[PDB]
RNA sequence: UGCUGAAAGCAUCUAAGCACGAAACUUGCCCCGAGAUGAGUUCUCCCUGACCCUUUAAGGGUCCUGAAGGAACGUUGAAGA
RNA sequence: CGAUGUCGGCUCAUCACAUCCUGGGGCUGAAGUAGGUCCCAAGGGUAUGGCUGUUCGCCAUUUAAAGUGGUACGCGAGCUG
RNA sequence: GUGAAGAGGGAAACAACCCAGACCGCCAGCUAAGGUCCCAAAGUCAUGGUUAAGUGGGAAACGAUGUGGGAAGGCCCAGAC
């Protein structure tokens, strides 16, 4: 016998949520990318999708260790001549909160497109409710 | 990691309540605080405080000897608060009070026509005078902070707002 | 004002104070001695 | 702000006592007709929808005709959106024209650029041309400042070529309102507006302090 | 430029706790911009159909009836190699 | 070694900062007007002619800067000789 | 001594340095160097100390009560900073 080769049939879609009620960004979102992923349902393959659907409840109640809201630069550039574009958690928290796990698992799943078939399973919401009670995401622990 | 031990005094004009975290006190200067024991425990005797660590909370009698400080500076806020010390100098130049609003005239072409924050006070008994008034020792050191850097105080002329302190920072003349 | 790159503690009025990472001299009896760094 | 859209006509001169004869650009306005006013019903947002004038509307599509009959009963030109700020601006009372400019001085005026076809850069950017003189040939207004060397591998903007210009929206804050008559229907401002005789011209207001 | 203040009785802008501020900068203005594949919104307009065969859960044929609209084809231009 | 054509000029900018002009703070043997002069920062800004191939060096006259530098010590499928 | 005329695993890179020698197939297992956060597989490893610098993962004089552990010396319970 062969071991488990995936067919493209297999694929199935189920809704999660999870609490981010004081937890640190980087223990959440090393957490968050392993059940993107699909970890708990389907391995052994990136020829057929594995992930399943999570929503981050509310990104506001999101926190870093220590003093870490000063550190990193995030860094990025393009064009328009020279001079490069940096950013702080300090300066996204408080305008759009989303932001700061929509930027932190990027370098947590892998290579280029087999990263962003799971990024399209992600959802992130802002404001202690989120839009998708038709899908009834069940609840994560702890 | 010594003041922590110390048994701080308080007057009788005060009754000092207590919930949990929450410290209620109040006092003959017009002010109700609510000030809080969260990472330190506080016990009291009547008359005298004692400080200790809590659990979950930063080890030894370091955060202690910080909590002390600020409640006996409440304790005192409430009672009678804190004295004057902010001058002016220069003849024309003038302090004034305005509602919520303070004018200070320096030569300049706008009196700085600036607005307190909450729970501050300000008068002018005489126009080369500013009292701050309130019971946070903290706000009324914090606003003469930003109201002493307006223009700043001038080497020969000696013009500007100063503080009483035997210490001069006027210059004299040298001959040329 | 300067900095140099070195501080000496030449008079008794002065006492040589280190503020937010960095350390200064003031001295009350003489601003000549004003020096940022050390 | 409203914008009136006045259209452009020429300019003219006016006069005045000390023999300085004070050249201005004249408009002529017509206002608008107002034919929605939005309100709360869609993104929580105030909106008037302005219409100006009238037009002949010979050939419209039923997509079109089916507006005009929620919009009254005669044909309008354009249709401008115009979006209300809180506390600023209202859509209550009387439709607005000329009052706009009473003490405000400083406008604002949106147009289409005219068409410079190959456009080029010895004109357009402020660009020199090389020499005939020397016994040089060849190559005297071609374009070629592009590099180095092999360093640059990516080109900025500071970098100008050829290729269509023109025939796009352009706006200019440089003019200074002189002459105003409600009972005339005219504005006259000094300085000059943007592209071909008829066209839009938005005109409204400045909104810098 | 800093306030209240400990570790280090004092002293301190920092440790717990919280302020000011540059010709710089985000919003604001002016222009671009939903391939923003995360492709968003809203209004105005229109169409209310059947049959045969087969190695077909799919293809190949025929007929009724084509809206709202778009373009070609023209007369050319404020647009243009 | 089966060839990254020679110096300067014109065209053309663009990056650095041990900052030249602009800003921010300061000591002065800075009473005031000027002057001397050190930290902090790359938003915006920094001369033409004579002899001379010479940029340059010298000079004439001008600056808020004519700053100190990098760019195959920035110039040819770009030009002049 | 290896390489020059010796592939393979490792040092993500790197004739040679480290480890180890190449018949061919394994629906095998055990070991070498090296690795065990995460692209990227195997400790979110355990015990104790160190540590605000993102040093670790580029850098000296010197300076601060930087700071863990220690002994000798002065100031000292009749009494010291």
């Amino acid at each position: 016998m062969k071991t488990f080769t995936a067919k493209p049939e297999t694929v199935k879609r189920d809704w999660y949520v999870v609490d981010a009620t004081g937890k640190t960004l980087g223990r959440l979102a090393t957490e968050l990318a392993r059940r993107l992923r699909g970890k708990h349902k389907a391995e052994y393959t990136p020829h057929v999708d594995t992930g399943d659907y999570i929503i981050v409840l509310n990104a506001d109640k999101v926190a870093v260790t220590g003093n870490k809201r000063t550190d990193k630069v995030y860094y990025h550039h393009t064009g328009h001549i020279g001079g490069i574009k940096q950013a702080t958690f300090e300066e996204m928290i408080a305008r759009r909160p989303e932001r700061v796990i929509e930027i932190a698992v990027k370098g947590m799943l892998p290579k280029g497109p087999l990263g962003r078939a799971m990024f399209r399973k992600l959802k992130v919401y802002a404001g202690n409710e989120h839009n998708h009670a038709a899908q009834q995401p069940q609840v994560l622990d702890i | 990691s010594r003041v922590a031990k110390a048994p701080v005094v308080v007057p009788a004009g005060v009754d000092v309540k207590i919930n949990g975290q929450v410290i209620t006190i109040k006092g003959k200067n017009g002010e109700l605080t609510r000030t809080l024991n969260d990472a330190v425990e506080v016990k009291h005797a009547d008359n005298t405080l004692t400080f200790g660590p809590r659990d979950g909370y930063a080890d030894g009698w370091a955060q202690a000897g910080t909590a002390r400080a600020l409640l006996n500076s409440m304790v005192i806020g409430v009672t009678e608060g804190f004295t004057k010390k902010l001058q002016l100098v220069g003849v024309g130049y003038r302090a004034a009070v305005k509602g919520n609003v303070i004018n200070l005239s320096l030569g300049f072409s706008h009196p700085v026509d600036h607005q307190l924050p909450a729970g501050i006070t300000a008068e002018c008994p005489t126009q080369t005078e500013i009292v701050l008034k309130g019971a946070d020792k903290q706000v009324i050191g914090q606003v003469a902070a930003d109201l002493r850097a307006y223009r700043r105080p001038e080497p020969y002329k000696g013009k500007g707002v100063r503080y009483a302190d035997e210490v001069v920072r006027t210059k004299e003349a040298k001959k040329k | 004002m300067k900095v140099r790159a070195s501080v000496k503690k030449l008079c008794r009025n002065c006492k040589i104070v280190k503020r937010d990472g960095v350390i200064r001299v003031i001295c009350s009896a003489e601003p000549k001695h004003k020096q940022r760094q050390g | 702000m409203i914008g009136l859209v006045g259209k452009k006509v020429g300019m003219t001169r006016i006069f005045t006592e000390d023999g300085v004869s004070i050249p201005v650009t004249v408009i002529e306005v017509e206002a608008n007709r107002v034919t929605q006013v939005k309100d709360l019903a869609n993104d929580g947002y105030r909106a008037i929808q302005v219409t100006t004038g009238a037009k002949k509307a010979n050939r419209v599509t039923k997509p079109e005709a089916g507006h005009f009959a929620k919009a009254g009963v005669e044909a309008g030109r354009g249709l401008w959106e115009f979006r209300l700020a809180e506390g600023e601006e209202f859509t209550v009372g009387q439709s607005i024209s000329v009052e706009l400019f009473a003490d405000v001085k400083k406008v604002d005026v949106t147009g289409t650029s005219k068409g410079k076809g190959f456009a080029g850069t010895v004109k357009r950017w402020n660009f020199r041309t090389q020499d005939a003189t020397h016994g040089n040939s060849l190559s005297h207004r071609v374009p070629g400042s592009i590099g180095q060397n092999q360093t640059p591998g990516k080109v900025f903007k500071g970098k100008k070529m050829a290729g269509q210009m023109g025939n796009e929206r352009v706006t200019v804050q440089s003019l200074d309102v002189v002459r105003v008559d409600a009972e005339r229907n005219l504005l006259l401002v000094k300085g000059a507006v943007p592209g071909a005789t008829g066209s839009d011209l938005i005109v409204k207001p400045a909104v810098k302090a």
